[PDB]
DNA sequence: GCAGATATCACTCAGCACGA
DNA sequence: TCGTGCTGAGTGATATCTGCTTTGGGTGGGTGGGTGGGTTGAGGCAAT
């Protein structure tokens, strides 16, 4: 009767998602030599889990990562953009 | 005896680590936490232990989710192939 | 940096924890006497000593997991005036925070003092606070 | 559910009630002052005197602008006019004049956060 | 008319082999 | 070296279904009602 919510390229490419990550990802995340490795890993996973929950509350963190892997493998439009970001850096 | 003592010492360490996640008060004591994300929105997480440690709060928020992605494991017993 | 906040209010839990830890760390009974207009009754031995530090040390020596608390003592101190109202209005969250802060204070006292006490006994013990004298009956 | 044509109109009665709470004068209007006290958290009970309603009705009729008999309507079916009076008070409620605490108001933080979230969601 | 325990059917997804 | 159409498999939501009492007893009541029923006997203690 109702199509299942699914992590499509459209949601990822929306303002919330990859654009949000590129906007503010280095400022919030911070790996410090003084702090232990566990704390830095916790901080990184803390940022990414919050972003995923804001974007895709449906799936847990590990499931979100696996779905992201599959989508990146499949979707061509996602590949287009992923190549594009790298291309801009080569330009820079 | 020595092996039993070592195993008991390992189990005691595991129990000590587990105790860190349990609340001093009983289950029905109550207490709701409201953790605000940077985009001015707050999510409610219950439990006494979630109030002090943020990692526990995030972990409980993770576990509360119900939907699970598929995992298919097709395995054949040895008796099937003799 | 998500900010922990008690539901339905605007009190930061980290503020509560740090204020309670400071109050426990540095509290002298002379403040209680000053509050009750009993300044002239202040001695120089009992009222010049860290009350709750002795309470926690006695707890450890006797192996107990209970610390009775007086709200009027919270009112006496400077940093914990709002903590009294918070405890009165939101007892569950404040009580849990106080219990965890008491456990943290005991652990820090043992570690910093460089005592020979084994950390296992304190680590696996549940600590609870029992406030009383919280106002009119 | 067959329908009947009862000789009672609720829009007109609600308009009359709204006019009653803003025009009656047993000092400004009595019930306006009573509500003003409530908005300051000084009163938690508003008592509507049907004698006042009768006096207002007779005053209006004397002027020639006869209106519906509100007193008889209230007694014949009272469980419905509680809602009407509450709605009228909510509509005509005045803004507080004395500074309120607003500190330990669970159903003010809840509502503020609910408004912020709704505005952010709708705007996006 | 209403809540709970139970079983039915339909739809969609990850693996597989082949052909490009 | 690899891309995609076909398939079996398994949940999700939804269809029918049974059940909607139940129960002996006064801290479940009598505005829940008798077509839902409840039928002691000895022993201890106050009053006298």
């Amino acid at each position: 009767r109702r199509p299942q919510v699914k992590l499509t390229a459209e949601k990822l490419l929306s303002d919330k998602g990859l654009p949000y990550v590129l906007k503010n990802a280095h400022k919030r995340i911070r790996i410090s030599s003084k702090k232990n490795s566990y704390d830095n890993l916790s901080n990184i996973i803390q940022f990414y889990q919050l972003w995923a929950h804001e974007l895709f509350p449906k799936a847990k963190f590990k499931d979100f990562m696996k779905i992201c892997q599959t989508v990146g493998k499949t979707d061509p439009v996602l590949r287009e953009y992923r190549v594009s970001l790298f291309r801009d850096e080569m330009g820079m | 005896g020595f092996e039993l003592s070592k195993l008991l010492q390992k189990e005691h360490q595991m129990r000590k680590n587990v105790i860190k996640h349990t609340s001093a008060r009983h289950s029905r004591f109550g207490g709701l936490l409201s953790i605000q994300t940077p985009d001015k929105t707050r999510l409610t997480v219950s439990g006494s232990q979630a109030l002090v440690d943020e990692k526990i709060a995030l972990q409980k928020l993770d576990d509360s989710k119900k939907w699970n992605k598929r995992i298919i494991k097709k395995h054949q017993s040895v008796a099937a192939e003799g | 940096e998500p900010l922990r906040i008690i539901w339905g209010t605007n009190v930061s839990i980290q503020e509560c924890t740090t204020n309670f830890r400071n109050f426990l760390m540095s509290f002298k009974y002379k403040f209680r006497k000053i509050l009750d207009e009993r300044e002239e009754f202040i001695n120089n031995t009992t009222d010049e000593e860290l009350y709750y530090i002795k309470q926690l040390n006695e707890m450890r020596e006797l192996g107990t997991s209970n610390l009775n608390l007086d709200a009027r003592n919270l009112l006496a101190y400077k940093q914990t005036e709002d903590l009294y109202h918070q405890l009165l209005n939101y007892p569950q969250e404040v009580i849990s925070i106080m219990d965890q802060t008491i456990k943290d204070c005991m652990v820090s006292l043992i570690v910093d003092n460089n005592l020979d006490y084994d950390l296992d006994e304190i680590e696996t013990k549940f600590y609870k606070v029992r406030p009383y004298n919280v106002g009119s009956c | 559910l067959p329908s009947i044509q009862l000789p009672v109109d609720y829009n007109n009665l609600f308009n009359e009630i709204t006019d009653f709470l803003v025009t009656f004068k047993q000092k400004g209007p009595k019930y306006m002052a009573m509500l003003q006290k409530v908005a300051n958290r000084e009163l938690n009970s508003v008592i509507i005197d049907l004698d006042d309603i009768l006096q207002y009705q007779n005053e209006k009729f004397l002027q020639g602008t006869q209106a519906d008999d509100l007193v008889s309507a209230i007694q014949q079916n009272a469980n419905h006019f509680t809602e009407l009076f509450c709605r009228a008070i909510d509509n005509n409620m005045p803004l507080p004049t004395k500074e309120i605490d607003y500190k330990d108001d669970v159903l003010d933080v809840i509502l503020n956060q609910r408004r912020l979230r709704n505005e952010r969601m709708l705007s996006d």
